């Protein structure tokens, strides 16, 4: 899935549209 | 595509590599004319003034 030089991560769907 | 996810990053590293090859070897030859112009300039110049 993709489209130190990237970044990645998690977060909880409460904050994924802001 | 998604491997096409990779087109864009692997292309874009080997052309940083590409530039990186291109300021250490175009200035790499630098350094072997520099080293050999400069070699065979002091023969020359020993024989130009050993005639006199």
């Amino acid at each position: 899935e993709f489209f130190v030089n990237y970044v990645t991560g998690v977060i909880a769907r409460d904050k994924v549209a802001t | 595509s998604q491997k096409n996810g990779i087109a864009t990053l692997l292309q874009a590293e080997k052309e940083a590599h590409e530039i990186v090859s291109k300021a250490r070897k175009y200035r790499q030859d630098k350094l072997k004319q520099a080293k050999t112009d400069a070699a065979k300039e002091i023969d020359s110049y020993k024989i130009q003034k050993d005639k006199e």
